[PDB]
């Protein structure tokens, strides 16, 4: 029993955070070794101090020696505490419950047991785990409103108003003031249940709405209460009350687009240009320094000197202040009125620059250039974007901006070295503008500078995430073009030399493979972590009384793996895992290089994820079609084909090119697409590669050589 | 143009890759997770916007929806301070320059200070400015009407001199409507369409583009 008695010690020194004089008294009680559940809290001990391999070992020795399964509850839990730091979620899960099943006393476990459930999407099991913490402890609030959210998330809608509604009993009279807060969001959360479970019925709303009257003055969320009220209103057909609401947002925050729109179709008028012109002239006085008065007029009017005439007056004040986002600001019109706002602005402006002069009004003048500049690049018209620019630069050359600009023109050229050059002219204005800095990493990334972009970065001397992806596909172009200097490389005397380059090319061709593999990977990573970002937010937002803005979390969180920068990974990513799949017949990641698995590895490490979490109207059906079709799957491909047809018609060329390579088992991208298969499907090759060119003619430079080097390789 | 919004989980991923931090990526997630999920109701942000009429960039948040601005802001939970009047903080208020001369801070700030006036009965806010850049000092003190309490020396990490601001906090002062001229305000009751049938004629005059043929 001696043993007992320090291992007990041992137990509580660890739980003081006091590792090393724990780690002591199991050393010894080891030094005289069947000892299971030293064995644990050993494991559990060098974990907690860095010794991660031998960690594992002794976990995975007390596992072994644990034939039974019954070993003791104390034993369990130091297991489920190590599974959880490991984040072996489901083993500490296992853990955890077989502590429970021997006997374990702790109520506490519960509540780490509905943590690790919530965190791998088992909520039917979490709420059991909620019930029973609950049950143990109902005189906490933290309890109620964890158990409501785990029905919430159960379907159990109804269930979770009472839950929600009991408490606001139990507190009727009790309601500190350090807990209004708290409070205020149980009320909320409620009604957005309610809310939730009305649907389109409008008895149902009608209550929803008396509801969110009565506990208006205990809500504090003012905005949230109102948009809600809006939205009932809307729903119940009663429009004139909803416009009443909106008008109230808008003078919340006249500066929100959103309201206005709102506005328009609760009175009717969303179709009407002449009684939105009347209404937008109103909320105008009101609101007299806001955008969306000013701004969406230029979006409806159909009369040419009219819209001139309010494109005028919202563009020249701004070039008149030396506002740098001018063009940006109406940009979105030339996007989607390009053929109406187009002429009018360039007369407007060119106007404008006539009566400037360059001393006198020095503000008005450069930014009038810069807005030229950009309004000429936007219509492709280089000479004039160049002209401009410089006329910029040439009056006031200590302006970042006009780098920028400067900069985007030669990337549009194609120059990339030039443009990134030119932007570390930037840069040198001000080397502690880390947003520059930044660009300027960017700029380096896509000329394939890595040491330059590196250097530049460790002026700020970590890696993010952007900047692991746009190094991921520097080496995959430097690995292309090393192949390409490889196969252009294939008497005695000079056959020592293209001996040697040849040896060293197969050897940089390996090396960029194996980095853009392992640079992509690390993306993926990321997003698991961010993933695992969820486990404290189970328990804390219960504890922080924010039950609302934790079901946003868990929406973001299952949104993950199909963010821009994930899928951008893992579309670049494909064209290696493809390629290496087809061409098969760790500092530097030549174990990835060299996988036996190559489409096992892709869809593990990116396209699984991604698969489960995208929307049907989000989802790349290519990619999906491209991916099956070397996983042997054809019935895919066809769904893939399919459903592709029945978004985008039958007239894209890609349409067209894609059912063929199926079969056989002018436009652009469509003849690209067999190309990239010429291999399997008998084209004429030649005659393609001529075709692909001869489309290549309109784009800018850039876009032509980007395809001739790195998509017709 | 640019919108004025509340912040959402949804932008941190644009806010975390909006700007190069000393701390590591996860460890800013998980910070601006545990602002925006503790005050969701405080913090605002600025981003471009396409109304109705392929190297993904990673501050979008959609199409044409780009990050350019934001507060974050939280209030006081320090537990060595939990029998002080509740109080906000603006742990960042952080707009692109080449953004500028549209109000844009301007703006988040005052959503931010009534937000917390309104939503959290915050009584004051206080908050500290790089005796360098009057344009943050101009800011505060002229624009919002914080109060510079004193010179603190040394303040900085890299040892520059800070201001010692602060603002009470007043429901009726920080009403937005208040900054809307440099003053007719909607009564949130008369029709808003109410001129287009007045039969005055200078009426018929001045509201010309509204009558139709
Ligand atoms: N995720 C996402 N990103 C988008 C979207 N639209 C544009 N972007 C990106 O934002 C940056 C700005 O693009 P543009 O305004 O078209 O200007 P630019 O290409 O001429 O520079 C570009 O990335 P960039 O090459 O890094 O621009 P830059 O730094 O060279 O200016 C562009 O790819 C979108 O809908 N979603």
């Amino acid at each position: 029993k001696k043993e007992n008695d320090q291992f007990l010690e041992a137990l509580k020194l660890y739980e003081g955070k006091q590792y090393k004089k724990s780690l002591k008294l199991l050393d010894a009680i080891l030094k005289k070794g069947s000892h299971v559940d030293s064995l644990a809290l050993k494991g559990l001990d060098l974990y907690s101090v860095g010794e991660k391999d031998d960690a594992a070992s002794y976990v995975a020795n007390a596992i072994r020696k644990i034939e039974g399964a019954s070993a003791s509850p104390i034993c369990c839990h130091v297991l489920g505490i190590y599974m959880r730091n490991t984040k072996e979620y489901k083993e500490s899960i296992k853990w955890f419950t077989a502590a429970l099943n021997n006997g374990s006393t702790n109520k506490q476990i519960y509540r780490d047991l509905a943590t690790l459930q919530s965190q791998i999407g088992d909520f039917k099991n979490a709420l059991v785990s909620r019930k029973k913490y609950w049950e143990a402890f109902l005189g906490y609030r933290a309890n109620w409103t964890s158990l409501a959210v785990a029905q919430d998330v159960n379907g159990e809608r109804q269930q979770a108003i009472n839950t929600l509604s009991q408490f606001e009993k139990l507190a009727e009279g009790k309601i500190s003031d350090s807990e209004k807060y708290e409070h205020s969001e149980c009320l909320m959360y409620k009604n957005d249940i309610m809310y939730k479970a009305a649907s389109d019925n409008q008895d149902k709303l009608q209550n929803v709405l008396k509801h969110l009257n009565d506990i208006e003055p205990c809500v504090f969320d003012k905005f949230g209460l109102l948009e809600r009220k809006a939205t009932i209103y809307m729903k119940l057909g009663q429009l004139k009350d909803a416009s009443i609401v909106y008008r109230t947002l808008i003078k919340r925050n006249p500066d929100n687009f959103k309201y206005y729109k709102l506005l328009e179709v609760s009175l009717g008028i969303q179709g009407d240009n002449k009684l939105k012109k009347a209404l937008y002239g109103k909320l105008e006085q009101f609101y007299p320094r806001c955008e969306p008065p000013k701004f969406i007029p230029l979006t409806f009017l159909q009369d040419k000197e009219e819209l001139s005439k309010k494109l005028r007056e919202y563009v020249l004040p701004q070039l008149e202040r030396g506002v740098p986002a001018t063009f940006s600001n109406v940009k979105p019109l030339y996007q989607r009125r390009k053929s109406k706002v187009s002429p009018l602005l360039e007369k407007i402006v060119l106007d404008y620059l006539s009566g400037l002069d360059p001393t006198q009004d020095p503000i008005p003048f450069i930014w009038t250039n810069y807005y030229l500049s950009q309004h000429f690049l936007f219509l492709k018209d280089f000479p004039k974007a160049q002209e401009y620019i410089d006329a910029a630069l040439d009056h006031t050359p200590t302006l970042v901006e006009f780098y920028i600009l400067k900069a985007r023109i030669l990337k549009h050229l194609g120059l990339m070295d030039t443009a990134a050059g030119i932007l570390e002219e930037g840069r040198q204005l001000d080397l502690q503008d880390r947003f520059i800095n930044c660009k300027t990493v960017k700029y380096f990334l896509r000329a394939n500078n890595i040491d330059k972009a590196v250097e530049v970065a460790s002026l700020f001397t970590v890696e993010a995430s952007w900047f692991i992806v746009e190094q991921a596909e520097a080496y995959y172009r430097l690995y292309l073009d090393r192949k390409k200097k490889l196969d252009d490389l294939a008497e005695s005397d000079k056959s020592e030399q293209i001996a040697n380059d040849i040896k060293e090319n197969q050897w940089l061709v390996r090396k960029y493979k194996g980095l853009a593999l392992k640079r992509f990977n690390a993306i993926p990573k990321f997003y698991k972590q961010f993933e695992d970002d969820q486990l404290d937010f189970h328990s804390y937002c219960m504890r922080k009384g924010t039950p609302r803005a934790y079901l946003e979390m868990l929406e973001w969180g299952k949104a993950l793996y199909t963010k821009p920068m994930y899928v951008r990974a893992m579309k670049e990513a494909s064209k290696l895992y493809f390629q290496m799949h087809d061409d098969r017949l760790d500092v530097f990641g030549e174990k990835l290089i060299e996988t036996s698995t190559p489409m096992e590895d892709f869809a593990t490490e990116f396209y699984n994820n991604y698969s489960m979490q995208v929307r049907e109207d989000e989802r790349d059906y290519i990619l999906d079609f491209e991916f099956n079709y070397r996983i042997g799957k054809l019935a895919l491909c066809f769904a893939s084909l399919n459903k592709f047809a029945k978004r985008f018609g039958t007239t894209s060329g890609l349409f067209g090119s894609m059912a063929i390579v199926l079969l056989h088992a002018n436009d652009i991208n469509g003849l690209l697409f067999l190309y990239r298969y010429r291999d399997d499907v008998p084209i004429g090759s030649s005659n393609l590669k001529e075709m692909i060119i001869s489309s290549l003619s309109p784009l800018e430079p850039h876009s032509q050589n980007e395809i001739l080097q790195y998509y017709l390789y | 143009p640019i919108n004025i919004r509340r912040a959402t989980i949804n932008d941190i991923i644009c806010m975390q890759n909006a700007n190069l931090h000393n701390l590591p990526e996860n460890y800013m997630m998980k910070y601006y997770m545990y602002h925006i999920l503790s005050w969701p109701e405080a913090s605002f942000v600025a981003t471009t916007t396409t109304l109705d009429c392929i190297k993904l960039d990673p501050t979008y948040l959609a199409p044409g929806e780009k990050l350019v601005g934001y507060v974050l802001v939280k209030m006081n939970d320090d537990p060595d301070q939990q029998n002080e009047p509740p109080n906000g903080h603006i742990t960042s208020l952080s707009v692109m320059r080449t953004y500028r001369r549209m109000g844009i801070a301007e703006n988040l700030m005052r959503q931010a200070l009534f937000a917390l006036r309104e939503v959290h009965q915050a009584e004051y806010v206080s908050l500290h400015v790089r005796q360098s850049n009057r344009a943050a000092l101009h800011l505060y003190r002229d624009t919002l009407a914080f109060e510079v309490l004193s010179i603190e020396k040394s303040y900085y990490q890299d040892g520059e001199d800070a201001y010692a601001m602060k603002k009470v906090l007043k429901l009726e002062e920080l009403q937005i409507s208040n900054f809307t001229h440099r003053k007719l305000e909607d009564d949130l009751e008369s029709d808003l369409l109410e001129d287009i049938i007045k039969q005055g004629v200078n009426d018929i005059i001045v509201e010309q583009k509204l009558i139709s043929e």
